[PDB]
């Protein structure tokens, strides 16, 4: 806790990079989570479920 | 054949049957009036439009989901 | 009628102590509980005659009026409509 | 060189002069002589036909 | 001395938004100036994207409008957020207003930001009633046809002022191309002067829900109110978000997809929301030039609130027949703008008449009466 | 005003694509198009829409090129600036049935069909007035009415006389997925279409949606804790008075 | 009621781990958290936004030209 | 509206019998739903100051009336934040309810009255 | 030095303003002007070519690249006001300095009316020379080859700048 608060909040340059590449994770993360989610309630509704037909 | 049809038919014998007489009531007495001579010189012509949309605004209601799920 | 930071326009303050505690040394959420449920009551109580009586009045007037609005245009309502127009 | 038009036929290698700036390009639509640092790009084109390219 | 007093372009902005002293008891009705600030906001970046798609050309308007639907990335998203920011934008000016009449805002020492806030209001219909009419769709130009030959009403020269605000002999191609440079502007004029109102009040100071001085206890407007403005601003978002994304045209009228047609006329042309009750309350005058000096004064005795107040009492927290008096006006301002919309039909002529009576009443005779009373309420009650 | 005026208003029926987190069925929308194609397109235009708009929506690259060359169009005029056709491609929009509405309206006993382009969203109803409208034909008209010459009874359209008569009845379409083509399933189909036509970021749209609520309210709840975690010295203050 | 040494009460608020790195980290992973999505959401709406000034659709669709050959002579 | 007219009205209704024996309970009343009572201020703490005359009332104030009037701001404003209300002593029983104020504004008001009727006399 | 560096960015917002309100008239030297000053972007490496074609809208400069030049054109003047009201607010500090380089903390003059009438004199000079080339000569400003309706085949002789930059 102390070792985390040294290293990753305590400067405030080390802050703000942790947070922005939180930013750049939880981006890329949450894009690739919400279309499989969509995808699957809305299954054999889309274009790329009715596709192989043609 | 339209599952419409038969759908239609079932809400107006059943849920939608006081409208449906309603509706029957005033189509017999609009043609009478219609068949009495002097009808095209009268100053109020009844329809029965309200009545139909009563009945039909019923039927949509005991019908719309269970015509859907069919489709 | 307003200065600044130090300038204030207060009249003189005097005796008065005021005491407090760091963000970090509190429970932001303390009695939340209580306040969700006692608090609010309260509250909503002590105001609820202020919102209900004009909304209850007046939604009760547009009732009145959009149901004969209704009725005159009815078949059932031929006579009454000629008369108001 | 800049982006002007160049007239083609004249030039000084005989393919394309830019009017501009006196950039001269070449039949393969190379730059020979003047201002021009790049040869005159190719578009992505393709034979569909041997009568018809499309680009 | 720290920078942002030494400065000088920093300190303005420091007495701003950073050391502005506010009363520490500022509630959740304090937000919708913010909330003013940031539609403000959004409407500049949108609608400036918009204009950089859109084609103020009769012929080719209305279509300039489908291909930001259609074609243009994100065009549909940057309509709605602007269609739709149209509407948040007059609630929450509504709320602020209201907030401003019940605390008594408009009182003394705070008159003149409470003025030119009337212009502000002003302000905001034309921006957007001009706005409306660009799209060109049947709304657009049944509503800019009638509102702009309200206009005919002026004596002598009524007419001939028409005829130059369309330049032509109706609503077409000229009006279109001018309302485009105006409502481009007209923002530009509203952050002047919403910036002027803001001037005005750092004289006095925010008032608060108390209606007492708050020179006895000041907070920096920063980290406080900076930090209770982000809730309501995230708020604001949720709500914006469920109309754009899932509801987008929930607030408009369907007669808008349909191009402008000057032989068609729509079955109803009714305001947007937003207008509804100065709508009503014109219709209730039969003049037509009556109907319009109604329907602005309804705006303009907005000016006379700190003179027909005769309270001794800044606000309505302690006035219970105030505030009895006040939710009977909010609610009578809600049916005005019910009435707005239906048709010109029995019985609902007559109500929009009862209810422009009490509208004027409120200003005229009733808070004058309400406010003396309460006075001698006050004074009496607590010897 | 009457009721008839107002014409009756349509049932709530459930689209697919009711629902926050729903989209468009698409196998529905392929069906609507070829509905559309072999129904509608005979009156009614639909021009907003180009072919590579039902490019991996309704149909592939190639089915959409098919239908693009099958047509002519206009070219630019060639050296001799004589005017030239030419076969369509991806980029052209949906030709309609007549070339201005002089014509439409002298094929249609004055009525004029409107483009269908932007239907769903220009009428009240959206999809449920389509589909009402299409299938709200009586055998016969409630007695007492008296419809204007070329008018057809229809209560869903305001005043009750319509210029368009029925036109889907079962069979009309064969649906190439093999669903049988009753007027109901044709008329929920074309409904679907046409939704579709006139706001087809709508799947897209809802999708975003609801990362932004994900994110929107996450952000709210921080936003109450950060402001009641920094709030707290002024609420937690305590006064001891002495008068002086 | 009258001495300022003692102080108010404040034991209903009081944290007991009030001086503790773990109790100002949880903060710090508040704040933390809510500058991510802040971050995370400003860049959604910063691209999704800007993105309508690249080319639209019907631009795009204009490109691919074809041409004939057998039209064009020699030299 | 001036705490003059407010005063002089009200003593025209409290020496009529009939008008005091209906206007007083309904005053007492008022003020007790007013509820200004439950954030421990007195009447004269909600008299709106911001004008020349009143703050030259309040600078007449006496220093201990003043003192405490500042405490009785600083505490309402802290209940009203915290939306809270006044307990125990903090409540303002009636008989604390004074008019300290009312002398002070009615002499401020008195000589600003009695200026401008002597700005506007005529030698006879 | 705040006042003059303000004034360094107004000197920007005017060329760009200008720059953006010329490509307006869509005359050829509109077109050719916006072709060659907006390619100098594509100098910028790895991502020059596409900022350009971000800033067109399109592969060259067309219809998307004049709406978005008329929506900011009509934007860009109301930036530069404000800038132009930074740039004083920030010279009231020292006040104008004045012929000499010394203070003039020791001799004060008000703006009006000293000021005000002797700004009233160049005022009517500028106007004397406005009308003399917007009723005689509107012209002698411009390029003839502005009055050819833009032509992206045909390249103009020379493509120059206005004068002013
Ligand atoms: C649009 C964009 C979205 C943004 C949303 C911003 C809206 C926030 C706002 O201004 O209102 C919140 C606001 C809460 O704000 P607050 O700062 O806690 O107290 C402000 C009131 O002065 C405090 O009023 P109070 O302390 O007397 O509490 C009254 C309130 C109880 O308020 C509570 O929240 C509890 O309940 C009612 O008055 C309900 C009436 C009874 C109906 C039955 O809600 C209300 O109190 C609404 C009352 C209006 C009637
Ligand atoms: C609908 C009718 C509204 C009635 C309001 C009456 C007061 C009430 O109960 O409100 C709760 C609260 C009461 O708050 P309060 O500040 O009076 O009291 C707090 C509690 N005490 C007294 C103990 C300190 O009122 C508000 O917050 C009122 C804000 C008004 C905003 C109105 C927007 C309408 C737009 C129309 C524009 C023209
Ligand atoms: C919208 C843009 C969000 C950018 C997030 C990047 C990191 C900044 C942030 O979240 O605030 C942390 C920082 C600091 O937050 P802080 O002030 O709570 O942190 C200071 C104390 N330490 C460093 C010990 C944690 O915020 C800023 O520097 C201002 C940027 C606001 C965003
Ligand atoms: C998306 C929009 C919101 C995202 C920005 C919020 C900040 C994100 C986290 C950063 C943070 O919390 O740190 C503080 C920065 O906040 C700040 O400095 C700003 C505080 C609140 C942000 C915005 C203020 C809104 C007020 C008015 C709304 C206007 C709407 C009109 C458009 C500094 O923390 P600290 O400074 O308290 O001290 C603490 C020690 N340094
Ligand atoms: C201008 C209008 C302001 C209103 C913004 C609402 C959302 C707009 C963005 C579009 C959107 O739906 O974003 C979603 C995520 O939600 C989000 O995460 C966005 C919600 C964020 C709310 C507040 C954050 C900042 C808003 C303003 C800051 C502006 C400063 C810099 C532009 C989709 O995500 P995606 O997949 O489309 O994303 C691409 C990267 N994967
Ligand atoms: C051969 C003629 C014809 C065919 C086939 C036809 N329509 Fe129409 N349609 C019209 C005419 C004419 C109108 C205008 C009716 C009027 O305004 O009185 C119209 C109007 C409509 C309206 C608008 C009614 C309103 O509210 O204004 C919709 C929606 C509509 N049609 C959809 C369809 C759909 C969906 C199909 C077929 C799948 C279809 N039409 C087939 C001739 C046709
Ligand atoms: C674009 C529109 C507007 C914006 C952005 C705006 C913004 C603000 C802001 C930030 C404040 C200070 C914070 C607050 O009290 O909410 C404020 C206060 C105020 N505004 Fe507005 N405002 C707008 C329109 C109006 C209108 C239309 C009126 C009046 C009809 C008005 C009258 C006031 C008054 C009187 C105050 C002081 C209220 C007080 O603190 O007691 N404003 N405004
Ligand atoms: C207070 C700020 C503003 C308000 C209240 C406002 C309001 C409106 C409204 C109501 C519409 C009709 C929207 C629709 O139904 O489609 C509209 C359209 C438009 N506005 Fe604004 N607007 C504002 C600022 C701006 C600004 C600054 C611009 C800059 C040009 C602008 C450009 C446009 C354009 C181009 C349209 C037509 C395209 C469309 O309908 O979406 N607006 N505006
Ligand atoms: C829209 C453009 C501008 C306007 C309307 C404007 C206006 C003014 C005015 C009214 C003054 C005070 C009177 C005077 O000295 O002439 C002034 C002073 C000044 N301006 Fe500008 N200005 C503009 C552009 C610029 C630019 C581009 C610069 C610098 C590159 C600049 C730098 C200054 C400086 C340093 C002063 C103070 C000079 C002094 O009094 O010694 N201004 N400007
Ligand atoms: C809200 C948007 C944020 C941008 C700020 C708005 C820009 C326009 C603000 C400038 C208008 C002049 O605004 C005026 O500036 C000065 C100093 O800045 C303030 O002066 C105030 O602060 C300074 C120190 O902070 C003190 O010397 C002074 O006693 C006090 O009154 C005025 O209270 C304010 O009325
Ligand atoms: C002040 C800012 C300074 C510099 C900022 C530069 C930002 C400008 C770059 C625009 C980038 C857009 O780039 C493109 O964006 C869109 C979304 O917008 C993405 O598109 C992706 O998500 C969208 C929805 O968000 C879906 O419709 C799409 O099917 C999917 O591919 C692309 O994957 C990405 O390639
Ligand atoms: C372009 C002109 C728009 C003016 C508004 C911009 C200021 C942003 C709102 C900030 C704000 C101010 C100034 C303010 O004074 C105030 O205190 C009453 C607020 O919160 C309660 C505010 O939120
Ligand atoms: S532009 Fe081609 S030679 Fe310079």
């Amino acid at each position: 806790a102390t070792t985390f608060y040294n290293v990753f909040v305590k400067r405030n340059s080390a802050f703000v990079a942790t947070i922005l590449a939180s930013a750049f994770v939880f981006d890329m993360t949450f894009e690739t989570a919400i279309d499989n989610f969509w995808d699957r309630i809305n299954a054999g509704k889309q274009w790329k479920d009715i596709r192989h037909k043609y | 054949p339209d599952p419409a049809i038969a759908l239609h038919e079932a809400a107006a014998e059943g849920p939608c049957h006081d409208f449906k007489h309603h509706f029957d009531e005033c189509v017999e007495r609009v043609t009478k009036a219609q068949e009495a001579e002097d009808y095209d010189h009268a100053e109020y012509k009844e329809d029965c439009v309200e009545e139909f949309f009563h009945l039909q605004h019923c039927i949509n209601d005991n019908t719309a989901d269970k015509l859907f799920r069919v489709l | 009628y307003m200065g600044w930071w130090g300038h204030m326009g207060s009249p003189p303050q005097k005796g008065i102590a005021g005491y407090t505690i760091s963000p970090f040394a509190a429970r932001p959420f303390a009695g939340v509980v209580h306040a969700a449920i006692f608090n609010t009551f309260r509250r909503t109580k002590n105001q609820a005659l202020f919102v209900i009586l004009p909304v209850s009045f007046f939604y009760y007037v547009w009732t009145q009026a959009s149901e004969k609005n209704e009725w005159l245009y009815t078949k059932a309502g031929r006579h009454e409509l000629a008369k108001a127009l | 060189h800049l982006g002007c038009v160049p007239i083609g036929e004249a030039g000084d290698f005989g393919g394309w002069f830019c009017p501009c700036h006196g950039s001269h390009y070449d039949i393969s639509g190379r730059i020979r002589r003047g201002p021009a640092p790049l040869n005159l790009e190719i578009p992505e084109y393709d034979f569909a036909d041997a009568e018809t390219l499309v680009i | 001395m720290a920078l942002r007093k030494k400065n000088s372009l920093l300190n303005m902005a420091n007495s701003y938004v950073l050391d502005s002293p506010q009363p520490s008891n500022l509630n959740y009705f304090w937000n919708f100036g913010s909330l003013l600030a940031l539609c403000l906001v959004i409407q500049l970046a949108t609608g400036i994207t918009l204009a950089m798609h859109y084609t103020s050309h009769a012929s080719l308007a209305f279509d300039s409008v489908e291909h930001i639907m259609r074609d243009v990335n994100f065009g549909w998203f940057i309509r709605y957020a602007h269609a739709n920011t149209a509407s948040f934008f007059f609630i929450c000016i509504y709320a602020h207003m209201g907030r401003n009449i019940y605390y008594g805002s408009y009182k003394t020492p705070r008159v003149l930001p409470w003025s030119i806030g009337v212009i502000i209001f002003l302000l905001l219909i034309i921006t957007a009633f001009m706005g409306y009419v660009l799209v060109f769709g049947q709304m657009s130009l049944w509503g800019a046809t009638v509102i702009c030959n309200l206009v005919s009403a002026i004596p002598w020269l009524g007419e001939d002022i028409v005829h130059f605000l369309w330049g032509g002999f109706s609503v077409g191609n000229p009006t279109l191309q001018r309302f485009f440079a105006l409502h481009y502007l007209m923002p530009f004029v509203l952050a002047v002067f919403a910036l002027l109102h803001l001037i005005a009040l750092h004289t006095a100071g925010s008032s608060n829900p108390l209606g007492i001085t708050s020179n006895v206890d000041k907070l920096s407007m920063h980290p406080y109110y900076s930090f209770k403005d982000l809730i309501t601003v995230f708020a604001f978002l949720l709500m914006f978000t469920l109309f754009v994304f899932f509801s987008p045209d929930k607030l408009g009228h369907p007669d808008n997809y349909i191009p402008a047609n000057p032989m068609v006329t729509p079955a109803s042309i009714v305001p947007e929301w937003y207008l509804l009750p100065f709508y009503a309350i014109l219709r209730a005058i039969p003049d037509k030039l009556g109907g319009v000096i109604a329907m602005v004064a309804a705006i303009l005795i907005l000016l006379i609130l700190p003179i027909v107040d005769r309270s001794i009492i800044r606000g309505n927290a302690f006035k219970p027949i105030s505030k009895l008096l006040f939710g009977f006006f909010i609610c009578n301002f809600l049916l005005l703008g019910v009435l707005g919309q239906v048709h010109i039909e029995p019985p609902f002529i007559v109500l929009g008449q009862i209810c422009t009576i009490f509208y004027f009443s409120y200003f005229l005779i009733l808070l004058p009466m309400v406010s003396t009373i309460e006075n001698i309420f006050f004074y009496i009650g607590s010897l | 005003m009457t009721a008839a005026e107002h014409g009756l208003h349509p049932a709530e029926y459930p689209w697919p694509q009711n629902g926050m987190l729903s989209t468009f069925d698409h196998a529905s929308l392929r069906r609507g198009y070829q509905v559309y194609k072999e129904v509608c397109a005979a009156c009614h235009s639909l021009d907003r829409i180009a072919w590579r708009n039902l490019v991996g929506v309704t149909h592939t690259t190639d089915e959409a090129k098919a239908f693009a060359e099958e047509l002519e169009y206009d070219d630019e005029p060639d050296d001799e600036g004589n005017p030239r056709k030419r076969p369509g491609k991806l980029a052209d929009y949906i030709p309609g049935p007549y070339p201005n509405e002089q014509a439409a309206r002298a094929a249609n006993q004055g009525a004029l069909p409107p483009d269908l382009s932007l239907i769903a969203k220009a009428r009240h109803g959206g999809a449920d007035y389509i589909f009402a409208l299409l299938t709200g034909y009586p055998d016969e008209p409630p007695a007492g009415v008296v419809l204007a010459p070329g008018m057809n009874y229809n209560p869903y359209f305001p005043g009750g006389g319509i210029g368009m008569a029925r036109t889907l009845f079962d069979g009309v379409v064969e649906y190439e997925d093999g669903t049988p083509a009753t007027t109901s399933q044709m008329a929920k189909d074309v409904a679907a279409f046409l939704t579709w036509a006139a706001e087809p970021e709508h799947d897209e749209r809802k999708k975003l949606g609801l990362k932004a609520i994900i994110v929107i309210s996450a952000m709210l709840g921080l936003s109450v804790y950060i402001k009641k975690f920094k709030w707290s010295p002024i609420k937690n203050r305590k006064f001891i008075y002495n008068p002086p | 009621g009258k001495s300022t040494y003692k102080i108010p009460d404040f034991t209903p608020y009081l944290k007991k781990d009030r001086n503790t790195d773990a109790n100002r980290l949880f903060s710090y992973f508040m704040i933390g958290s809510f500058g991510m999505l802040s971050a995370a959401g400003a860049k959604a709406t910063v691209q999704d936004f800007l993105s309508n000034m690249s080319a639209s659709a019907d631009v795009l669709a204009m490109a691919k030209v074809e041409v004939k050959l057998g039209a064009i002579p020699l030299g | 509206a001036s705490i003059t007219s407010v005063v002089k009205t009200s003593e025209l209704i409290l020496k009529s019998p009939l008008l005091s024996k209906i206007v007083v309970p309904l005053a007492k009343t008022y003020v007790k739903f007013s509820g200004y009572r439950q954030l421990g201020f007195k009447m004269n703490d909600l008299i709106i100051e911001e004008t020349p005359n009143m703050q030259l009332a309040l600078r007449r104030l006496p220093p201990t009336e003043s003192y405490d009037r500042v405490y009785r701001l600083i505490r309402a404003t802290q209940f009203s934040l915290s939306h809270k209300l006044a307990t125990g002593n903090d409540i303002t029983k009636p008989e604390e309810d004074d008019h300290y104020l009312i002398p002070y504004i009615l002499d401020v008001e008195a000589e600003a009255f009695e200026k401008d009727a002597l700005d506007n006399l005529e030698v006879v």
